[PDB]
């Protein structure tokens, strides 16, 4: 793609020079491999891929151009296994998922 | 199941938004539309209530979008046109 | 003073599969503290695993190991390939 | 004479061609328009590939024809 | 000043709308003391780690990282603060 | 409209003749031939 | 049920401002043709949801009404009511012009044409192979929208040939002949008196009460049929604010089918036409026969304006068969791809006027307009 | 006699409008003044970060949140509607809180 | 003055001109001789 700017090598948009210090200032290890942040790079750019692309999708369907956080936990809590990685933590000004469990309905 | 397909779509300004550089211009890398990268696999066949219905091959949830509208972008006026005109050949 | 973080590049993503929208400031923090929180979640769970094994070097052997292990189910194997073709691409060009 | 390159995904181009040019002549205007390489462009009429070397003639292309591209994005 | 007994501000329908928000149609009037002795029981904890991470900072303010802390320490990670 | 019905009887017909007689060209004192159309009617 | 909407600062004038109090109407950068910026109108409302728009002039003297009527400009030209939203027309020439990306238009100007001779020509300026214009007659029924000529209430001519326009179809009923850069066009519009046109008018009346009508009630349509006058005027226009100014709604006619009636005389569904008219056009000033002669008669009982026929039949009560003095046919033209088209107005910018003292000009009616429009609005003062 | 909701269907309507919202549903004044009579007994003299009250108040909101959720379902399972405080005593033993 | 208060066009000095005083002659009203003579008296 490029032949500057390490991450223009491997055709991404998350920084492979920032994620290449931050594993080395982390004290995760002793020597980073060089192919490593680049596949730590690739990971990460998926998931705030695949987590802006559910959270977009719903924000048109609620007719709204930006994103705002309760736009987030629709996005996360009802997909099948974004909702599982992020199981305990909690989005801040975010909302429920809407549900009625059944017999508070009436008959 | 709908996994593989947004990340098909994915591959597809993996692809062409490398060489789309000066120009720019439409030519169908346009994006190659938005509101597709979610369409299903719905299909069409003999319907149960008319001549031809679509159903969908996916046990799709509660509130999810299947298809965008698509066709042409006419006024009222060359509607009123259009509508007699295939009533009138009889549509 | 200089406090990076991972707004732009949080953004630059948003103009690739959304191009049209926008994303609102507190739910930018948000996704600057979502990818920090995976980042320690997979550096960490690969350096547990090279110090089992008596390594000293995170590979990018390890970075497939421990995301194959956090990771659950279809994101496993679909950031398992999205992780591979991209360190392909780097080694290559 | 007038053509449609149409290009898979779905959308139509208007270019101004001689039924003499050469596909490559007509690959320079496709990438006079686009920026894309003649070397990644596949042309295709009535099923046909159509080689760099041939003419428009020799493939019985008339007016108003529509062509069809296919073009190879690089890598990765 | 010191002051006591602020957790009667927590009020009956400030716990009735949490539990309206987490799907919940007839509540039983005992409950309105119950959670006011749960979310004192939660709130302890965690200020008392967060005060802990600021203590150790030799630092006389709660910033909002060492709440992210202390909740992050108990399995209750935060996004949104940083 | 009891109002209505006697002016637009009797009256309108020839009202709106002399209006739209000023209507083409006025006279610095048009008030007068208003006058003047409305007598040569009856 | 409702209150007079009350007056605002810019309404009340003084005697020094020269500002104009319909507020002016705002133009946009359109395109270049004809070597001349045209504009279409931005910030004035249109006529939309079967309604025809007038801006109001709050008048401060009346007591019961509190506004008046008011058209725009100074002589007689276009309404920019009944148009299209992409139909231009410059200051300088009064040419309506569409871009050329924009269809078959319709624009309307405001002299109604209900009895006697009127006269006019319309300046061509940009009529190529790609630009066309359909210039002519319509009602104030004809949807601006679509071009004049696919219905019974308006009558055109094509550009080439001058293919005479009724019903959507092509009639080569005239001399044919084509236009250029530089023709235009005259108007001979013979009309039949109001006189003749009332009888007419209240014989479908009385024609279509009882005659055939022997639906679940047939009494109450007759009872509105009852109720049918040949020049009364029912009027509901109501002062608005829209977009921080002020303006009239006024009551439209709807579509309806031929008016057809059994004369047992001849044994035929016969139409309704109207008395002596005639369509004459002029090319450079030849005249080239009559085009049309059987014009419909429209007055009360073949317009039909908007009625709440569930609210109305239900129960002090206004009828549908009514005159509001914009009843009748308009100076209509038409444009499309480009091609534009000039309407002239006085006997000083005309060339080629025929010698008739029937003739009057078409900024005359308009000053009968003027006049129609404040006193049929006194007289509902009272 | 007015028009009088059934006992029930103002509950229903409570639940699909809070769940449907985000904001704080708790007063931030007696929260802030709560956070800083617990903190007393840990340390004198605190000051807090306004934003760190909101970020206590957004995580003890979601707690609840995700308490009656949990509790909810016990009672449901106990064949009642009523969550009663043998409800959230199961739910706190259950997770392994109490 | 009162001209520009009911719009503006030219023609429209009627508003000015005749209007006010026919109508005061019109609201006090009966055949058309009474009227002949209310739109004399304004001059
Ligand atoms: C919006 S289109 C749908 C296209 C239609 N499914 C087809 O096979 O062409 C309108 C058509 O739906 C059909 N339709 C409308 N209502 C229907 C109904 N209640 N049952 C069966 N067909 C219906 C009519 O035949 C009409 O032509």
């Amino acid at each position: 793609a490029k032949a500057k700017t390490r991450s223009s090598r491997a055709g991404l948009q998350f920084p492979v020079g920032r994620v290449h210090r931050l594993l080395r200032k982390g004290n995760y290890a002793e020597r980073v491999g060089a192919g490593a942040p680049v596949y730590l790079a690739a990971v990460l750019e998926y998931l705030t891929a695949e987590i802006l692309e559910l959270a977009g999708n719903a924000a048109r369907d609620n007719k709204k151009t930006r994103i705002i956080p309760r736009h987030l936990q629709l996005a996360v809590r009802n997909d099948e296994e974004l909702n599982k990685l992020l199981g305990r933590v909690t989005i801040a000004q975010g909302g429920v998922l809407p549900n009625i469990q059944s017999v508070l309905l009436p008959k | 199941s709908s996994r593989l397909n947004r990340v098909f779509q994915r591959r597809f300004q993996q692809d062409i938004e490398a060489q789309r550089a000066a120009i720019g211009f439409e030519s169908d890398l346009l994006s190659l539309n938005q509101l597709t990268k979610r369409k299903k696999p719905v299909t069409f066949a003999r319907s149960a209530i008319h001549n031809w219905g679509l159903y969908a091959l996916e046990p799709i949830a509660a509130k999810e979008m299947i298809i965008e509208y698509v066709g042409e972008s006419i006024r009222q006026p060359v509607a009123e046109m259009r509508e007699k005109r295939y009533i009138k050949s009889g549509i | 003073t200089r406090k990076e973080s991972y707004a732009i590049y949080v953004y630059k993503v948003l103009k690739q599969v959304h191009p049209d929208t926008g994303i609102s400031s507190k739910a930018m923090s948000i996704m600057n503290s979502f990818v920090n929180d995976v980042f320690e979640r997979i550096a960490g769970e690969a350096s547990r695993l090279a110090h089992y094994n008596k390594r000293s070097t995170i590979t990018s052997r390890e970075i497939q190991t421990a995301v194959r292990l956090l990771l659950p189910g279809e994101l496993a194997k679909h950031a398992v390939s999205e992780g591979t073709k991209a360190v392909t691409c780097y080694t290559s060009a | 004479m007038q053509i449609f390159v149409k290009t898979l995904t779905g959308k139509t181009i208007t270019l101004e061609v001689e039924p003499s040019d050469t596909i490559e002549n007509v690959k320079a205007k496709i990438q006079d328009k686009e920026g894309i390489p003649p070397d990644q462009q596949r042309l295709i009429f009535a099923g046909k590939q159509l080689e760099d070397g041939r003419t428009l003639s020799d493939y019985n292309i008339q007016k108003e024809s529509t062509l069809h591209l296919v073009l190879r994005l690089r890598g990765c | 000043k010191v002051l006591r007994d602020n957790i009667q501000g927590i009020t009956k329908p400030a716990i009735r709308r949490l539990a309206r928000r987490g799907g919940v149609k007839r509540i039983s009037g005992l409950i309105y003391e119950e959670t006011r002795g749960v979310l004192k029981v939660f709130l302890e904890n965690v200020i008392r780690d967060a005060v802990t991470y600021t203590e150790h900072a030799k630092r006389k303010t709660v910033t909002a990282m060492d709440v992210v802390y202390a909740l992050k320490r108990q399995g209750r990670t935060l996004y949104g603060f940083g | 409209s009891t109002t209505r019905r006697y002016l637009n009887e009797h009256v309108t017909k020839h009202l709106l003749e002399g209006m739209k007689l000023i209507a083409r060209e006025k006279p610095e004192d048009p008030l007068r031939v208003l006058g003047q159309f409305l007598i040569d009617a009856s | 049920s409702v209150p007079v909407i009350p007056y605002l600062d810019y309404d009340i004038v003084d005697l020094g401002s020269d500002i104009k109090k319909p507020d002016f109407p705002q133009l946009s950068e359109s395109h270049r043709i004809n070597e001349q910026q045209y504009y279409i109108t931005e910030d004035t409302p249109l006529n939309k949801r079967n309604f025809m728009y007038q801006p109001c002039a709050a008048n401060l003297m009346l007591d019961k009404l509190k506004y008046c009527g008011t058209d725009y400009f100074d002589k007689s030209s276009i309404n920019l009511m009944d148009r299209s939203d992409k139909l231009a027309f410059s200051l300088d020439d009064h040419s309506v012009s569409v871009s050329e990306n924009c269809g078959w238009r319709s624009v309307r100007s405001d002299v109604c044409m209900k009895e006697g001779k009127i006269y006019w020509e319309v300046e061509v300026k940009n009529v190529s192979d790609t630009s066309h214009i359909r210039c002519g007659i319509s009602r104030r029924e004809a949807s601006t929208e679509t071009p004049v000529g696919c219905d019974f209430y308006g009558y055109s001519i094509r550009d080439k040939g001058l293919q005479v326009i009724h019903e959507g179809r092509l009639h080569t009923v005239l001399k044919p002949h084509e236009m250029q850069a530089g023709d235009r066009i005259g108007f001979l519009l013979t009309l039949p008196s109001l006189q003749s046109q009332s009888e007419q008018a209240m014989d479908y009346s009385l024609k279509r009460i009882q005659e055939l009508n022997n639906k679940f009630n047939k009494e109450f349509y007759k009872f509105l049929l009852r109720s049918c006058e040949p020049t009364n005027v029912v009027r509901d226009q109501i002062a608005i604010r829209y977009k921080n100014q002020l303006f009239y709604e006024s009551t439209d006619y709807v579509k309806t089918t031929k008016p057809e009636y059994y004369d047992n005389r001849d044994d035929m569904q016969k139409f309704y036409e109207l008395e002596n008219s005639s369509f004459e056009v002029f090319v450079n000033g030849v005249s080239h026969g009559i085009a049309f002669e059987g014009l419909t008669p429209f007055l009360p009982p073949f317009s039909e304006l908007q009625y709440n026929e569930k609210f109305y039949l239900h129960h002090e009560i206004r009828n549908k068969y009514v005159n509001n003095n914009r009843l009748g046919y308009y100076a209509t033209l038409s444009s499309f791809q480009g091609g534009t088209a000039s309407i002239i107005t006085e006997a000083m910018e005309l060339k080629f006027l025929p010698k008739d003292v029937d003739i009057k000009t078409l900024n005359d009616i308009y000053n009968e307009q003027i006049a129609s429009d404040i006193v049929w609005d006194l007289i509902d003062e009272i | 006699k007015p028009h009088r909701y059934r006992p029930g269907t103002v509950a229903l309507r409570e639940i699909r409008r809070y769940q449907k919202s985000t904001e704080l549903l708790i007063r931030k004044l007696p929260f802030q003044r709560l956070v800083r009579e617990i903190a007393q007994d840990f340390k004198t003299d605190l000051r807090f970060q306004s934003s760190a009250v909101m970020a206590l108040q957004e995580a003890s909101e979601a707690y609840l949140v995700g308490l009656f959720e949990d509790t909810n379902l016990c009672g449901i399972h106990a064949k009642r509607v009523t969550i009663m405080p043998k409800d959230i005593q199961l739910a706190r033993r259950i997770r392994g809180e109490r």
